[PDB]
Formats: structure tokens, sequence, C-alpha cells
């Protein structure tokens, strides 16, 4: 974002034109000429690669804005941050109901697969049943317990700054989740 | 001025202030007998 | 240095004049009157502002607690007493009284 | 401007999220309240059958058999719902319960009135007739416990002729799920219904007096489990209702926030681009 | 007051107030309807309502249209039904009766015939 | 936590929790009513409107806008006034008690004054 703000700033005192929010008409093309960069090579070259983490910031968690829908548009997957999330403990705040990814499957190990697989459905089915955490009582048991299990999916992907997990720490994380040792 | 104002409350004077007997339903006990 | 923002939905419904009270204030305070009126409506802007979040808050209440009753009623007498027709203005000496 | 209706937009869709909780939890509740009634009927069919064999061996001479020479007063029983949400139910009891008072004091009677459940206490006290007593905190989930103290003091009522020449009760009865209505019906005096053709210990009168206010006891019971369950259903109604207009809220203002954000863009550039072709 | 005398402005100011609190308990009935609403708040929406329609009338321009004739009410007829409604003598009368009258006696005329 | 200690920062994020949930649930209270929600929820609001009104002060500079003077809060203090206040042990307290209050000693007086 403070990318695209010093580039509007050069050009409007070059006086090239302003286009939408005052940018340049050429923005777009100057995060793509960027983020294109990051790709993996073939064997033919070396088989090197480089992964890009663009961060951007959003005004009033608006995704409508001219940067924000560029870079949107441009990348492969999108974590979305959320401050509401992160004030109710949610702590990364990763907004696991709107966030994706287009590479899906083919970037994880196959005892990731294994266990993460509902994970996604889990957590979904959790977030439709919310409401019902006030009547749990009147609610059917078959459903009392995805709603404890979502509370428990919840609690487990809580994290602590600094403490990053090495893979075969987090798979056996996931584990206890998903297979229900943690209810 | 707090006296004036329990002698004047004690003064003040304040401004205080189609069913249809056939649609009508009755309760029953029943007898196994004939109407006399 | 302080605003009286005259809102048309007070005004309409009696309030007149039409002081947002949440929103007015003014900053140089009580350092602008008498010792009178300093003394008798000393927080009288707060007990205002916080009776107009309460009767927000407690609009479709069903029942209250007996503090919460009291302060709404105290609320109500006090924006009654605050109303004031056009030309009609109070001496002070008759302002401190009607606070009191 | 806009920041009111993104605030309005993300208010209602919570609303949205509890009106449609509400509509499945009223939707489990009529199934639990009909499961109760089809609980309650074997009790209430056998007392019946008792009643009218007793009936049929007794004197028939019983107070509440008997009409009074020249009636003044009649007692009425209104229920009611405890929580609100239920739409039309409490206003369909009332408007019942005023079209009764107007039948009673056209005949020449007047009601003294028991109120069952928090809103209808909370309408005769605003429009002012005293209430005689009232009952509230089980019109979700009736137990017989409260029909037994209300039936006392009805039938107390009635004995004493301050007394009541009659006894008449407004409810909701239960016609279907997508169909139900207030009725009033009188409860005292009974009528007899002779229809075309045992030993008694101690005697068939004395069983027969101690029997007629647990009759009438299992009827007001009755009563009251159709009207917890017409009220859930009435709540299922209204709650469907309130969810449809909170979309339909969601849709407009989604509508508005969008021709809002479109001016305000277009409102930037015209000024960007007027003060860049002043230069 | 000064102008167009005190039963006159007394009369226009309750009915302000009347319409105001309805335009703002209009969020709530747009969402719960009616039901909801306290008592001292449903006894004043339904003679908003009623107001409201009330301040209709069948002017002399829409004979053209409608085929309806037009009204003309002096302001004293006005005054004493707009206190009524205020007040309440008209209260009991359905919502549909109010629609185009004009005076308080095709009001009555209207009320009977439904 | 590396900083403050755990106990500041636990008490803080508790606090956080708290008004954050009161105010996602505000939408509703202001149109269903408190009553309709669950016992859990209906505490974590009574909690909720205390702890607004408790982080409120009676600032030195503001002298002339409340005529009281004003106070100094210690940082264990106001961490053990907060602690006490989400576990519910000032819940009994009316609500108008913690408004303009300072610390827990001021606190209780005005709740004795009430």
């Amino acid at each position: 974002s403070k990318q695209a703000d010093a580039y509007r700033a050069i050009s409007l005192l070059l006086r090239r034109p302003p286009g939408r929010e005052a940018f340049p008409g050429d923005v777009f093309y100057l995060h793509s000429r960027l983020l294109e960069r990051c790709a993996k090579l073939s064997d033919e070259l070396g088989g090197g690669s480089m992964t890009g983490l663009p961060i951007i910031e959003t005004k009033a968690n608006d995704i409508s804005a001219f940067i924000p829908t560029n870079v949107i548009s441009i990348t492969d997957g999108q974590c979305f941050l959320e401050s509401d999330l992160f004030n109710q403990g949610v702590r990364p705040a990763i907004n696991v109901g709107v966030s994706v990814s287009r590479v899906g499957g083919a970037a994880q190990i196959k005892a990731m697969k294994e266990v993460a697989g509902s994970l996604r459905l889990d957590l979904s089915q959790y977030r439709e049943l919310e409401a019902f955490a006030a009547f749990a009582s009147d609610l059917d048991a078959a459903s009392k317990a995805q709603l404890d299990r979502g509370a428990r999916l919840v609690e487990l992907l809580k994290q602590p700054q600094y403490s990053p997990l090495a893979v075969e720490e987090q798979v056996v994380a996931i584990f206890l989740g998903t297979q229900g040792h943690l209810d | 001025l707090v006296s004036v104002i329990n002698e004047f409350k004690k003064g003040f004077q304040a401004s205080d202030g189609a069913l249809d007997p056939e649609d009508l339903e009755k309760e029953s006990v029943k007898v196994r007998k004939p109407a006399p | 240095d302080g605003q009286c923002f005259l809102e048309s939905d007070l005004f309409n419904q009696g309030v007149r004049p039409a002081i947002n009270v949440g929103v007015s204030v003014s900053r140089v305070g009580g350092a602008a009157q008498i010792k009178a009126m300093k003394e008798v409506a000393g927080s009288l802007r707060l007990d205002l502002s916080q009776y107009r979040e309460l009767e927000a808050f407690a609009a479709f209440a069903s029942d209250l607690d007996a503090a919460s009753k009291a302060q709404l009623d105290r609320g109500a007498r006090l924006v009654e007493l605050l109303k004031q027709p056009q030309y009609s203005p109070l001496a002070v000496e008759e302002q401190v009284v009607a606070i009191f | 401007t806009l920041r009111e209706l993104r605030g309005r937009i993300r208010s209602a869709g919570s609303i949205k999220k509890i009106t449609k909780a509400q509509e499945l939890i009223a939707t489990s509740r009529i199934a639990k309240a009909q499961a109760r009634v089809e609980a309650a009927r074997p009790y209430a069919a056998e007392i019946t059958n008792m009643l009218t064999e007793l009936a049929g061996a007794s004197a028939l001479d019983h107070p509440l058999l008997v009409e009074r020479k020249q009636p003044k007063r009649a007692g009425v029983l209104v229920v009611s719902s405890d929580r609100g949400l239920c739409g039309a139910y409490n206003a369909n009891v009332l408007r019942r319960a005023e079209e009764l008072f107007s039948l009673l004091r056209d005949e020449g009677k007047d009601p003294v009135l028991y109120v069952v459940g928090r809103k209808a206490l909370g309408y005769f006290s605003f429009r002012q007739r005293t209430v005689v007593e009232s009952w509230t905190g089980f019109s979700e989930r009736p137990t017989y416990e409260n029909a037994r103290e209300i039936a006392d003091t009805l039938v107390n009522a009635f004995m004493a002729g301050l007394g009541v020449d009659e006894l008449h009760i407004v409810f909701t009865e239960f016609r279907s799920m997508l169909s139900q209505t207030a009725v009033a019906r009188r409860a005292a005096p009974m009528e007899v219904e002779y229809v075309g053709e045992y030993s008694f210990e101690p005697d068939p009168e004395t069983l027969f007096d101690a029997l007629l206010p647990r009759y009438i006891a299992t009827r007001v019971y009755a009563a009251l489990l159709e009207a917890a369950a017409s009220e859930s259903a009435s709540r299922r109604r209204a709650m469907k209702s309130a969810t449809d207009n909170a979309d339909d809220l969601i849709k407009a203002l989604t509508l508005a926030a969008n021709r809002e954000r479109q001016a305000q863009i277009t409102q930037e550039i015209s000024e960007i681009v007027g003060g860049a072709n002043a230069l | 007051p000064a102008i167009v005398g005190d039963e006159h402005y007394r009369v226009a100011q309750e009915v302000i107030r009347i319409l105001q609190r309805y335009k703002d308990l209009q969020d709530i009935i747009a969402i719960l309807g009616i039901d909801e609403l306290s008592e001292e708040d449903k006894q004043l929406v339904n003679r908003a309502r009623r107001i409201e329609r009330f301040l209709s009338q069948n002017m002399m321009a829409a004979e053209q249209f409608t085929g309806q004739p037009g009204s003309t009410v002096p302001l004293k007829e006005t005054i004493e039904a707009f206190d009524k409604l205020t007040k309440g003598e008209f209260d009991h009368l359905p919502e549909q009766a109010f629609f185009l009258i004009g005076g308080l006696d095709d009001l009555a005329k209207k009320a009977e015939s439904l």
C-alpha cells in the first residue's frame, strides 16, 4: 500500500494523468510486473523458486478499494486478517471462513491432507451452528457434538506469536482435534 | 428555598388521571341415558 | 470552543431548544458560570447524556433495576425542566432555582 | 453516508442470523409441545369416561351443574405468553377477551378478571381494570402443579356465590401448525348432555362431588398445553416473517450502499480531474 | 402561537410529536411489526397511522383522474378534527376509512359504509 | 506478556474480549431486548456495562468539567480492580456506582452512598 502511495506521489508530481483514487493509469501493471516475477522454475533452469507474501493494509476492512482489488486479482491466495476475530481471541486472526488458496492440496504433505481434509467443513458447520450456542439443550445431539467439536477446533487454531510449529508437530496438533481425542 | 418548595408542594394541584352468544362455546358432561 | 448541536428530530418531539445533549459541549465549562450555578448544575450535561444512553438501552427491556428506574424517571424530569418557549428568557437568579 | 449503511447492513445481518435461529428453535418446540399434549390426552379421556359413568348414577345436583337464578358477575381466565416475539398471539387473545367482555356487559354481567402470562398482565394494567389474581413464569412449559392452583382459585371463587356466577376461559386452539385461533368458552356452570344407553365406594354422590374439581383442573391443564403449543407455532410464523423482513432490508440497504459507493468514487474522480484540468 | 393562536399551535405540535415518534419507531415496525411495541407506543402508532392517512384530501384537480369530486374544509373544522384524532375520539375506526376524505361529516359518512 | 507480565496481558485481553462481545450484542439488545439473550450473554452484558463506566476517570484537568477533584490510580490497583470486575466480584454493585469514580476505595464509598 505504501509502495502504491509513493508511486502515486511521484506520478502526480510529474504531471502524469490521474485516474481512480488519484492513482496513475498503470498501478495494476506496477504491482503485476513485481508479483509475476515470483514463480517456480522448471528443472532446465535449476528448479529454483520464489514465494511472495505481499502484505497490504485495508481501510475500515473494505476490499473494494483500488489497490486491494488489484492485488486480490493478481495473487493466488488471500489470507484475510480481521480485527474483530483478533479481539474475540482468535490470534492469529485468519478469517478461515473467507480466506482461500487456489493451489490447495498440491502444496500440502500427505500426512496433512489425511488430517486437515475435513477441517474446513467442520469449521463451516460450526460457523453455521454458532447462533444455537445459546439454546444448546434444545439442539439435536448429533449437531451438539459438531458445535462442541467446532469450539475446540477454534481453540486448537490459536497460536502465540514468535512460536512457529514444525510440520510434524502441527499435524499431531490437528490430529488431536479432527480425530476427536480432544473432545 | 427547600422550606418554600415544601410549603408550595402541599398547595399545588396536579392534573392527576360484540362476540355472538352462538359463537361462544359450552363445556359439557355426557350422560349415557336418554333425555327425560 | 463548544457546540450547541441543534437536531430536528429532537425539535419535533417537543425538546425545544433542540440541543443534542450527547454531542453538545462547552470546553471553557464551569469556569464561565456564577458559583451558585456551578454548585447546582455542576454535572448536568453528563447526567443527561447518561440518561440518553440509558433511555436508548432500556427502550425494550421488560423490567428494570430499582436504581435504573430511578435514573430513567429523573432524566424525564430534567428533560421536561429544560424545555423553554420562544422569547421567554430567564434571569440567572430564576435559572439557578429552576435547576435546583 | 456510507458508514451508517455499512453499520446497518452488519446489524441487519446479525438480526437475520438471530431470527433464523429462533425460527428453527420454535419448529423444535412445537414438536415437544405436541408430544406433551399427546402424553396428557390418555389421562383426560379416562377421567371423562369415569365422570360420565359416575354422572349416569349420580343425582346431577352439584353446584357446577346448576345455573344461578340471576347472574350479576362472571369470572374470566385469559392465558397469554410470558415472552415477546409471538406476533399476533397476545393481540388475538386480548381482542377476543374484550369481545367477550362486551358480550357479558351486553347481557348485563360484569367480568372479574384472572390473568395467566406477563403480556396480558401488562395489557390489563395499562387499560384501567383490576386483575383479581395472576400467575406468570410457566406459559412456555405449563405443569399440572400450576393448573391445580388456577382451577382451585377459580372453583373457590365460583362456590362462594365476593363471588362469581360463571367461569370462562380465553385461550388459543392449535388446529394445525399453519392455522390457529383464539377461542373463548364457558367452563362453569357446565351443560349436561344426555346420550343413549358398577360398584361405587363409598357412594356415587361423594365421588362425583370430589371428582368434578379434578375434571376442571385437567381441562384447564389441557387448555394450557394447547396455549403453549399454539404460542410456539405463532412464534415460529412471526420469526419466519421477521427473517424474511430482515433479508429484504439487507437487500435494500446493500443497493443503497452500492449507489453511495459509486457516487462517492465518481465525486472523488470529478474533483481530482477538475483540479488537474484547472492546471 | 402569536400569529395563528394557541388552539392551532398546540394541535400542530401534538400532531408533529406523534408523527415524529412514529417515524422513530419505523425502524422496529419494519422488522417485528406493531405487536412488539409497549402499550404506550402501540397506542401512539395506532393513531399515528390514522393521523397520517387523514392528512390526505380529495383535491379539485384530481377529479379529472379519479372521478371523485373535490373538497374544501375550513380551518376551524380542521383544527377540531385533528384535536379529536390526537386525543383519540376516532381511534375505534379502521385506517382504510380515513383515505381521501375531507371534513368530519364526510369521515362519518365513509365510516358508516364500512 | 514478555514485557508487562502475564497478569497484565491476561486482564487486558479478557476486558477487550468482553467489550468486543458487548459491541456485537448492542445491535440485538437495541431491538429484541436484553431479556431475549442467554443467561451467560446477559451476565457478560451486565459486566461490560460496568467495565465501560469503570474505564472513565475524574482527571485533574477536568475540575471545571465535573467539579469533583481528580485522582491517580496505581497500575497494580488498576490490574486488580479489572481482574475482580471480569470475574463478577462487583456485579452486585449498581451500574451508576462505577462512573467517574477512580480507584476501589472511592468505588466502595460511592456504592455505599447509593
